[PDB]
């Protein structure tokens, strides 16, 4: 029986003393049984005379040094499968949905190595989103990182269920909604929320499944989180062969516990106060992200940027392993958009020529070119004039106004929520739509009868009735 | 072509499974003491040709 | 020694493992068959063509 | 044969200049040239029409 | 099938084990491990974990010996018994090497079988001497316009590759593989390269898709790829681009010439630094540890052109520095400056305003990249970095009353400024270079409106293998410029301008 006996808790360092012979090993579970159930520990060194030093994921308050110590071995393993789909489950693995314990055939170690190089697939396939803005001017793609910007209330969450309820209609995949020390107040309107959006549904329908972090719960179940997170989504992608889209919240937040982890765990604290152990810790993470021939986990990614400092090396690490960045805005959400996208500060890794495909990129090519010519042009041409337009300026601020609107589409999810039914256009059809606003075919229909309209076939609808 | 190449990995770990359970025979045994004989003067044969 | 015991045991023993074709098939996307010789069938037809082509020649080229 | 087609269509282009009420004529004939182009980046595009068994 | 597999790998072990040293784990965790005996330990040996990790002894002390573990800490456990691998770190280096992807190990994370090598090879070893070194004279042709001219390069050639974080840093050296694919299908072994590319630092899934990419190039024939990626172990890391350089130790002193791109070094730093740090060594200079420069220094000067006396391979070497905020001053950036010969700045603000690639040229500098120059890329391009240096002086006080010599020099300046672009993935012979920076140096770019210009290179270049290729001809054999050329030039410049 491995068994031992706590010989320190210096912080929530808690050093356990093994009878010889039945020493742990690095990344083992131990539980110490405690009125709190239990706390679940996970050895993080070995500190020898057969001592071993291990992390807390809950807290230590009360222990009394010398309690008995049960050791599950090897990382904690989780439960998985469709079982967990609309479940909250607190990093331990244990429901805080207060819907009781989760039925699930397997559990799974929540450390796992990433995928060989055999393993990685060799093109990265534009992933779909109904929102024909984000398929222009960013398209999402398999094993895809794609790191949100811009500030909550803009319509942050209503973004991410517009996403889930895309990638359910796109793919009828998984997601997996994991928060990042997650504001309690803000989880309890997620829950909500997903509820009301019957993302999550009691007896109905569960896409997402919820991994909610909290700030209150140690700096070790910070770290953990994650991880949980990224087991679940691959349980999905590898074995139930499934696309998945897993949010994380501030990656800033998974730096930042990371810190503190290290700083307990005692080493020197690296450049700008942060963890020595910085890029390793980004590596795993953002590596079992990618897309394998059974499924491909997708991750749209917060990034909670440290005092405007994009110097800073938590945002530079992010940055490396961030394959597009969706530049979300207030000012574009003041002009009636929604989306809330910014055109000129999105950009993607997969947005080439021969990778989005030609037309595409073409068209997508010619339509940045305007909007930036546009924005431009109307720096001097609101201050001078819009008599002092060209016969070119004008009829590209003709165009333009008239993108700018047709850009606007509602969210399905939002359909409630803006009072206009969602407009899931497909990519084929957004690449069709802008070819022919950018051949002058529309663009002759007012700019407001572009407001909201979903692509090409809807802008004809609305010409109709607008006529009517 | 896919699915013949995804089955000659299932075929490995099915057999890898295969062969965890003949490791689990093998320990069971007294072979395991038969064995242990075996590397005994195997053993003696290593150490006396040093 | 325990490569005897191995080698032994594992070759002996060995499992089938599943290898339908019908479990095969479900794995892999189905062969589809000819694609139908279809019609092709080209524009300008019957006398609407023909009273249409008359009259639109009569518009004089200035 | 194509280049005749092609001297034939920017020829028209310049007498049609010189004929009013013919003014889409040349319109039907840049037509026939985009679906000449057309047809002829289709069997450009072309797969090889046999099944692949040497690696296959 | 795969049974006749598994039955290849169980005859494939075979006899029993023969040890007579080894040592015993102590404590372990941080990546360090301490180590009760191995006395007969070598320094800097291998030593081989009963986990099965191998690790490098860095701190021989009396009593206790401290691997390094190239590895994952999982993998290990106290108190395992290492038993000396009995060498110096080595790493196979070989002829077979050729066309894989491997990892730091050697192992062959392509998997295209075990990689055949001739040999083994210690993955620290001190640069060729002085007279071991002969002056550089043999270019290596990039198919870059401003780069294979402006900021020549040559062969065993140190010359630095510095910018700004993911401006598609990469693709800059992509091309001159690619440039070099009909040199290196050349039949010339003196104009075969064989380049390595070492990705350090980098997703996983971002190296498989620069494998096809190359695959696709078919360029991965003539080529090695190192791959240490992010998730791969920091002291892993650590020792890529050491064991990279190895490997082209073997092709140098085969004495053939090669090329090693060290993408990027940068991330080698932070690997460095999260060592030192778990080595609890104290911080050096701006954080990153102090023997960093000494770090950089060793990995660097391995490069060379041997003398001919020993040899006459080469081994050049353009290290990829990702600028944190783009700013050269900094540590780690200013470290690399000093070792290297010349620079390749990249300015982000033209790179958005398509220059691509945009070679800033006030940060851009080649020192002995000129001594290796094609002389007919020598005559044409004659001082046209300081007429774009000061076109950058001049459009610096342009934003003000513009005398009329600056305002040729300013009108010179954005026209050649439309000449420099090049369209990446395109790379561009030596010979086609020639007429068109005589074009523009001789100020027959007037000629075309700037909006134009993109138009007429195409057409000109055209226009100069239908007229005449036989003055192409004459530059790909004698690669120097007479004044027969020089009229030819003159004259067809001036015949196409006109057109």
């Amino acid at each position: 029986p491995i068994t031992g006996k706590v010989t320190a808790v210096i912080g929530a360092i808690v050093d356990v003393h093994f009878e010889q012979s039945e020493l742990p090993a690095i990344l083992n579970a131990l539980e110490i049984k405690t009125p709190q159930g239990k706390l679940v520990l996970e050895v993080a060194q070995h500190l020898g005379e057969n001592t071993v030093r291990t992390i807390a994921m809950d807290g230590t308050e009360g222990l009394v040094r010398g309690e008995k110590v049960l050791d599950t071995g090897g990382p904690i393993s989780v439960p998985v499968g469709r079982e967990t789909l609309g479940r909250i489950i607190n990093v331990i693995g244990e429901p805080i949905d207060e819907r009781g314990p989760i039925k699930s055939k397997l559990r799974k170690p929540i450390h796992a190595d990433p995928p060989s190089f055999a393993e990685q697939s060799t093109s990265a396939e534009i992933l779909e989103t109904g929102i024909k803005v984000v398929d222009l001017l960013a398209p999402y793609a398999r094993g895809g990182k794609i790191g949100l910007f811009g500030g909550a209330g803009v319509g942050k969450t209503v973004f991410i269920q517009e996403l889930i309820n895309n990638i359910a209609k796109a793919h009828g995949g998984f997601s997996v909604f994991t928060g990042v020390g997650e504001r309690t107040r803000e989880g309890n309107d997620l829950y909500r929320e997903m509820k009301e959006t019957g993302v999550i549904n009691l007896e109905g329908e569960s896409k997402v499944a919820l991994v909610f972090g909290q700030m209150n719960e140690p700096p070790g179940a910070r770290a953990r989180v994650a991880l949980t997170g990224l087991t679940i989504a691959e349980y999905f992608r590898d074995e139930e062969g499934q696309d998945v889209l897993l949010f994380i919240d501030n990656i800033f937040r998974f730096t930042q516990a990371g810190s503190e982890v290290s700083a307990l765990l005692g080493r020197i604290p690296s450049a700008v106060g942060y963890q020595p152990t910085l890029a390793t810790d980004m590596g795993l993470l953002q590596e079992r992200i990618t897309t394998t021939k059974k499924g491909s986990v997708t991750s749209v990614q917060a990034v909670y940027v440290p005092a405007d400092d994009l110097t800073d090396p938590a945002p530079a690490t992010t940055f490396a392993h961030l394959d597009a960045t969706t530049v979300l805005s207030r000012g574009i959400s003041e002009l009636g958009i929604y989306p809330a996208v910014d055109p000129l500060d999105s950009k993607s890794r997969l947005l080439d020529a021969a990778v989005v495909g030609q037309e595409h990129y073409d068209v997508a090519s010619k339509v940045q070119e305007t909007l930036q010519t546009y924005k431009s042009l109307q720096d001097i041409i609101a201050i001078l004039g819009m008599d002092e337009l060209s016969e070119q300026d004008k009829l590209t601020v003709e165009r333009a106004r008239k993108i700018q609107r047709f850009l606007s589409q509602p969210f399905a999810v939002a359909e409630v929520f803006t009072g206009i039914p969602g407009k899931l256009v497909r990519l084929k059809d957004t690449v069709a739509s802008f070819k022919a606003v950018l051949e002058g075919k529309y663009d002759n229909i007012p700019e407001h009868a572009f407001y909201m309209v979903g692509g090409i076939e809807d802008v004809v609808a609305k010409a109709e009735k607008l006529a009517a | 072509v896919r699915y013949e190449a995804s089955l000659r990995q299932l075929e490995q770990r099915q057999l890898a499974k295969s062969v965890i359970s003949r490791v689990q025979s093998e320990l069971g045994n007294p072979k395991f003491q038969e064995k242990v004989l075996q590397q005994s003067i195997s053993e003696i044969e290593q150490l006396l040709s040093k | 020694n325990v490569i005897q015991d191995l080698y032994l045991r594992e070759l002996k023993d060995t499992k089938l493992a599943p290898s339908t074709l019908q479990d095969a098939e479900g794995n892999v996307k189905p062969w589809n068959p000819p694609q139908k010789p279809n019609l092709p069938e080209l524009e300008l037809q019957g006398p609407e063509a023909l009273k249409a082509y008359t009259e639109q020649n009569v518009e004089t080229a200035h | 044969a194509k280049s005749a087609a092609n001297k034939l269509d920017w020829a028209k282009v310049i007498s049609s200049l010189r004929i009013t009420g013919s003014t889409a004529t040349q319109l039907s004939s840049f037509k026939k040239r985009n679906d000449e182009a057309r047809r002829q980046l289709l069997e450009l595009q072309s797969q090889p029409t046999e099944v692949d068994f040497s690696h296959y | 099938e795969v049974s006749s597999i598994l039955e290849e790998r169980i005859k494939g072990v075979s006899d029993e084990a023969n040890l007579n040293e080894t040592g015993r784990v102590l404590a372990v965790g941080d990546g360090i491990a301490r180590v009760f005996g191995l006395n007969n330990i070598q320094a800097e040996e291998l030593v081989e974990f009963s986990s099965g990790v191998k690790g490098m002894a860095l701190n021989l002390e009396p009593g206790q010996v401290g691997i390094v573990l190239f590895g994952s800490d999982r993998l290990v456990k106290e108190g395992e018994l290492v038993k000396r691998t009995g060498n110096i770190v080595d790493v196979p280096v070989g002829p077979g090497l050729l066309g894989r992807v491997v990892d730091a190990l050697g192992n062959p994370i392509d998997g295209k079988g075990p990689i055949d090598a001739a040999g083994r090879s210690r993955a620290q070893v001190k640069a060729p001497g002085i007279l071991p070194r002969r002056s550089v004279h043999e270019p290596v042709q990039t198919g870059l316009k401003a780069v294979d001219a402006l900021v020549p390069i040559g062969r065993g050639q140190r010359e630095l590759i510095i910018g700004d974080r993911q401006t598609g840093k990469t693709a800059v050296a992509l091309d001159t593989i690619l440039n070099q694919k009909r040199w290196n299908n050349g039949s010339d072994e003196s104009k075969k390269l064989y380049c390595v590319y070492v990705a350090v630092g980098q997703k996983r899934s971002t190296v498989a898709q620069l494998v096809q990419t190359l695959e696709q190039h078919d360029a991965m024939k003539y080529s090695i790829i190192v791959a240490a990626t992010a998730s791969e172990a920091a002291p892993l890391q650590y020792l890529a681009p050491f064991t990279a350089a190895s490997i082209g130790e073997w092709f140098r002193d085969n004495g053939k010439h090669a090329l090693i791109v060290y993408d990027d070094l940068s991330k080698q730093a932070v690997a460095y630094r999260q060592l030192s740090l778990l080595l609890r060594r104290p911080p050096g200079r701006e954080a990153y540890p102090g023997d960093v420069f000494y770090l950089h220094s060793r990995l660097l000067e391995r490069a060379a052109k041997l003398s001919e006396k020993e040899g006459s391979g080469s081994l050049t070497a353009l290290p990829v520095i990702e600028t944190q905020g783009g700013d050269v001053s900094a540590y780690i950036p200013t470290n690399v400056i000093s070792i290297t010969d010349g620079q390749i700045f990249l300015e982000a603000e033209l790179f958005y305003k398509g220059i691509r690639p945009a070679i800033n040229v006030g940060l851009s500098v080649s020192r002995v990249g000129s001594a290796a120059q094609v002389k007919a890329l020598k005559q044409v391009a004659g001082s046209l970095k300081l007429f774009l240096a000061q076109y950058r002086e001049v459009a610096a006080f342009a934003q003000s009353d513009l005398d009329a010599s600056t305002k040729q020099t300013l009108v010179r300046g954005e026209r050649l400024t439309q000449l420099l672009k090049q369209n990446q993935y395109s790379p561009l012979a030596t010979e086609e270079q020639v007429p068109l920076i005589y074009a523009g140096v001789n100020g027959h770019l007037d000629g075309i409106e700037l909006s134009r210009i993109g138009e007429f290179e195409s057409s000109f270049l055209s226009y100069l293998k239908s007229n005449h290729n036989e003055l192409l001809t004459e530059i790909r054999e004698k690669g120097e410029l007479s004044k027969e050329l020089l009229a030819s030039l003159k004259s067809a410049t001036e015949s196409f301008v006109a057109t």
